[PDB]
C-alpha cells in the first residue's frame, strides 16, 4: 500500500532511435557479484549505481513520505572521472582501444589518475573505463 | 531487467524533497503541506521546523555539479515521477553542517534491488 | 488575518507588557511572579509579573486582590488592575504548546521545571531592564521552595527574592500576577477555539488537562498517522507520546 519511491542522481545529459536506457545486474568486481548498472544503449558510457543509506533517515517527497532515506547515485563507470561524481555480458564500440590488458601501469596510472582527482578536493587510461568491470569477469 | 526511456526523465515535473534525521517506517502518502511546510521558518542559519514535537534545523543542499535529481517510481518501468535540483537537509537541534556522510566508509554502498 | 498570527511560534513565545508606570522608576516596588498552564497537554503556559510601589500595597491587600473564584470574577478584577495603570505594571510571556514540545524533546534534555523558571527569571530580568525600582520579588511555586530560591537568589544578587509555595495568597502582588496569568491563558485558548471553529474544526477538547477523559478522547480522535497532533498539543507530555505510539507510524530518531 504505497508505490515505493526511488530518489536518484543522474548525469545531466541523459535527459537529452527508440527507448534508450536499461538497468541491469552484473558481476561486481572485487569479488562482489550482485550489483546494478545503468547502460546507455547509445553505446555504453557505463554507469555504476551505488546507494547512500545511513540509519534514521527518511524522505518527504511531495505530499508523501518514503522510508529509506536512500539516495541512489548513477556515476560514469570506474576511474577518476567518477571521483568528483559521488563527492557531493554485453557491450560495443571503443572496445579494442578500451582493452590494453592488466598492466601494473594501468593500476599505477589509475591510482594516480585518481590521485590527481583526489588532489583537487580535501580527502584524508582516462574516463569511466567500462573495463574495470570487464577484467575482473574476463581474466580472473 | 528494467528500462526507462529518456522521455520520462525529460519534462518530468518538479518535486520537493526533504530528508529527515528520522526514519518514518512506512512509505505512505502524508499531509506535508498541512503539518510540516507551514512550520518551516527562515533565519540567519538554514531553517527551523518541527516534526513529532522535536526541533529541526535545515540547510538547502544542491545536487552535485553536472547532475540532476529524479524521483523514480520503481514500479512499472523506472519512470521519472518528478524532478529536483535541490533538497532540504533537515537535522536535529542543529543545522548539522560541516560534513556528515550526506555532504561527503563514506557511507553508501552497492545496490542489489 | 493570521498572516502574522502564525509566527506566534516563529520565536516560539511571546512577551506582552504594560507601559511602566512612572512612580515605579523611582519608588521601591514589590514584584510578584506566578503562572498558568503548567498542567494542560493543550495550550500555552503563561508566566506573569506584577509590580507596584511599596507605598501603594494597601491598594492590593487592603483593597481587592489577595482575597477559589470563578473564570468570571477573575476577568473583572483584572480590569481593575488594568485600570489603575498609574501605579501597577505587568507583563507576561506566553509560551506556546510547541516551544514547550521542542524544548523538552531536544537531543539535549530540558525539563518543565527549568523551562518554567528560566521564563520566570527572564520576566524578572525584563523589569530590572525597564528600570523598575524593584526591591523584593515574591515568586509562587508548587512544592519545595528552597532550591527554587537558591538558584533565583544566586541570579539577581541585588534584590531580595522570596519564594513561597502558596505565595498567591500571602503577598498581593503574587496574587495579581496569578490572575493576569490565568486570564491570559484563557484569552489564549478562546482565541484558539474561535480559529478552530472559524474553520469548521472541532474545538471541543474538554478541560485541557490529561486525565480528564474528554481531553484524552479528543487527542485520540485527532492523530494523523504520519505527523500526529495539531500544534495545540504538547507533544512532550507523557500522555501525548503514549497515544502517538499506539495510533501513529513508528519513527526512529537519531538517538540511535
Amino acid at each position: 500500500l504505497a508505490a515505493r519511491q526511488l530518489v536518484f542522481l543522474l548525469p545531466e545529459h541523459l535527459k537529452d532511435k527508440k527507448s534508450s536506457l536499461l538497468f541491469v545486474k552484473l558481476a561486481n568486481p572485487h569479488s562482489g557479484e550482485g550489483a546494478t548498472y545503468l547502460i546507455d544503449m547509445c553505446l555504453q558510457q557505463l554507469f555504476e549505481i551505488k546507494v547512500f543509506k545511513e540509519k534514521h533517515h527518511s524522505w518527504f517527497i511531495n505530499q508523501s513520505v518514503q522510508s529509506g532515506g536512500l539516495l541512489h547515485f548513477a556515476t560514469p563507470m570506474d576511474p577518476l572521472f567518477l571521483l568528483l561524481h559521488y563527492l557531493l555480458e554485453v557491450n560495443s564500440k571503443k572496445y579494442y582501444k578500451y582493452s590494453s590488458e592488466k598492466t601494473l601501469k594501468w593500476l599505477e596510472k589509475k591510482v594516480n589518475q585518481t590521485v590527481v582527482a583526489l588532489k583537487a578536493n580535501n580527502v584524508n587510461l582516462k574516463t569511466g573505463k567500462k573495463n574495470s568491470k570487464m577484467t575482473a569477469a574476463q581474466k580472473a | 531487467r528494467i528500462h526507462l526511456r529518456p522521455g520520462s526523465l525529460r519534462g518530468a515535473a518538479p518535486a520537493k524533497l526533504h530528508l529527515l534525521p528520522c526514519d518514518v517506517l512506512v512509505s505512505r502518502p502524508a499531509p506535508v503541506d498541512r503539518f510540516f511546510t507551514p512550520a518551516v521558518r527562515h533565519d540567519a542559519d538554514g531553517l527551523q521546523a518541527s516534526f513529532r514535537g522535536r526541533g529541526l534545523r535545515g540547510e538547502e543542499v544542491a545536487v552535485p555539479p553536472g547532475f540532476a535529481g529524479f524521483v523514480m517510481v520503481t514500479e512499472e518501468k523506472g519512470e521519472g515521477l518528478i524532478g529536483k535540483l535541490n533538497f532540504s537537509g533537515d537535522a536535529e537541534d542543529k543545522a548539522d553542517e560541516a560534513q556528515e556522510p550526506l555532504e561527503r566508509l563514506w557511507g553508501l554502498e552497492t545496490v542489489p534491488g | 488575518m493570521d498572516l502574522s498570527e502564525l509566527e506566534r511560534d516563529n520565536t516560539g513565545r511571546c512577551r506582552l507588557s504594560s507601559p511602566v508606570p512612572a512612580v515605579c522608576l523611582k519608588e521601591p516596588c514589590v514584584l510578584g511572579v506566578d503562572e498558568a498552564g503548567r498542567g494542560p497537554v493543550l495550550g500555552p503556559m503563561v508566566y506573569a509579573i506584577c509590580y507596584c510601589p511599596l507605598s501603594r500595597l494597601a491598594d492590593l491587600e487592603a483593597l481587592k486582590v489577595a482575597d477559589t473564584l470563578t473564570e468570571n470574577e477573575r476577568e473583572r478584577l483584572f480590569a481593575k488592575m488594568e485600570e489603575d495603570g498609574d501605579f501597577v505594571g505587568w507583563a507576561l510571556d506566553v509560551l506556546s504548546p510547541n516551544l514547550i514540545s521542542t524544548s523538552m524533546l531536544g537531543r539535549v534534555k530540558y525539563n518543565l521545571n527549568s523551562l518554567s523558571h528560566d521564563t520566570a527569571a527572564g520576566l524578572i530580568q525584563y523589569a530590572l531592564d525597564q528600570n523598575v525600582n524593584v526591591t523584593q520579588v515574591f515568586v509562587d511555586t508548587v512544592g519545595m521552595p528552597e532550591t527554587y530560591q537558591a538558584r533565583l537568589q544566586q541570579h539577581f544578587p541585588g534584590i531580595e527574592v522570596t519564594v513561597k509555595a502558596k505565595a498567591d495568597s500571602l503577598f498581593p502582588v503574587v496574587s495579581a500576577a496569578s490572575i493576569f496569568a490565568k486570564v491570559a491563558r484563557d484569552k489564549a485558548v478562546k482565541n484558539w477555539q474561535f480559529v478552530e471553529n472559524l474553520q469548521d474544526l472541532d474545538s471541543d477538547y474538554g478541560s485541557g488537562y490529561p486525565n480528564d477523559p474528554k481531553t484524552k478522547a479528543w487527542l485520540r480522535k485527532h492523530v494523523d498517522p504520519v505527523f500526529g497532533f495539531p500544534q495545540f498539543v504538547r507533544f512532550s507530555w507523557s500522555t501525548a507520546q503514549a497515544i502517538l505510539e499506539k495510533e501513529a507510524e513508528d519513527v526512529i530518531w537519531e538517538d540511535s
